[PDB]
């Protein structure tokens, strides 16, 4: 979501607005973007290093 | 209630 | 799965057949299970060792 505006932008936002179809990207599964769109099972796992 | 099945493993 | 029967002998056979509701267990997300049950997103990471 946008800072101070809470409007969805980005690769998440493109899938929100119908333009994008699938996002096969280094994109972290997050609770807040789980709310808007679907996720698959994770394909890579990693931590903050 | 709901049924919460498990397997016995430490 | 059983040979010639497909009836699961174990926790998920209790989960598929209306007996059990939720299965919170060390249950491996493999393709055979997820095509006929649902999984949530994983909660622990591991492997063959
Ligand atoms: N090492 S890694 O992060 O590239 C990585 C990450 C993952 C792998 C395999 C590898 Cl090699 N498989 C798992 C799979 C096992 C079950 C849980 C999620 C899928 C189905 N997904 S994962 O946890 O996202």
């Amino acid at each position: 979501r946008d800072a101070d505006t809470k409007i969805w932008n980005g690769m998440v936002g493109e899938l929100v607005y119908g333009k994008a179809d699938i996002a096969i990207a280094p994109l972290t599964i997050t609770l807040v973007r789980e709310e808007v769109i679907d996720f698959s099972k994770p394909f890579m796992s990693l931590g903050i290093s | 209630t709901v049924v919460v099945t498990t397997i016995l493993e430490s």
